[PDB]
């Protein structure tokens, strides 16, 4: 009888071991890195606005009906493809989470 | 330290009261921008250490439910120690009778 006593102690000791990691689904260091991570998130948010600002800046939009040239394939194909390239990496950092 | 200083020696502060344009949103929002990403990287080394004691912490748990583990094993098997020690008892006292 103590025997199945002693044993029943161990199975409550992983049951409840478990019950303190159960019901809980981030630790200190996972919650508070975490949430670094999100917060680098937004600072990719600011660093994607700055750097569209600077694209725009040497591309003056839009469709060069102003800027001396022909409407230009070239040049506006390369502001869909910049705005492709920091959309593809903002998305990866949502894949990411 | 290094890198910002060399910005804020391309980029003299502050607000273009001196340095020769109006307040420059480009300019200025530029240096807001490279403090962004510094901080962003910095804030990313940090959650990636919050990340590594996390993950130390976890591994830690296993070990502890582990040994927990074999230490209610042991304190079961000396429990049958003294089982199968009574069960002497009774099978000598077959003996004597």
């Amino acid at each position: 009888k103590t025997v199945l006593e002693k044993s029943k102690a161990g199975a409550q000791s992983r049951f409840d071991s478990y019950g303190k990691l159960y019901d809980e689904n981030i630790n200190a260091g996972e919650n508070q890195a975490m949430t670094l991570r999100a917060s680098a998130a937004g600072l990719t948010t600011a660093v994607q606005a700055s750097r569209l600002a600077g694209a725009a800046a040497d591309l003056v939009p839009n469709i060069f009906g102003f800027a001396g040239g022909g409407s230009r394939w070239g040049a506006i194909a390369e502001a869909t493809g910049y705005v492709m390239e920091f959309s593809a990496n903002v998305m990866n950092t949502e894949a990411d989470k | 330290a290094s890198r910002l200083a060399g910005a804020a020696a391309d980029l003299v502060p502050n607000i273009f009261g001196f340095a020769g344009g109006g307040s420059r949103w480009g300019a200025i929002a530029e240096a807001t921008g490279y403090v962004m990403e510094f901080s962003a990287n910095v804030m990313n080394t940090e959650a990636d250490k919050i990340s590594q004691s996390e993950t130390y912490r976890r591994r830690r748990q296993e070990w502890e439910i582990q040994r927990n583990n074999a230490e209610a094993e042991l304190k079961q098997i000396d429990a049958q120690l003294k089982s199968l020690a009574v069960r002497r008892e009774a099978a000598v006292l077959q003996k004597t009778s």
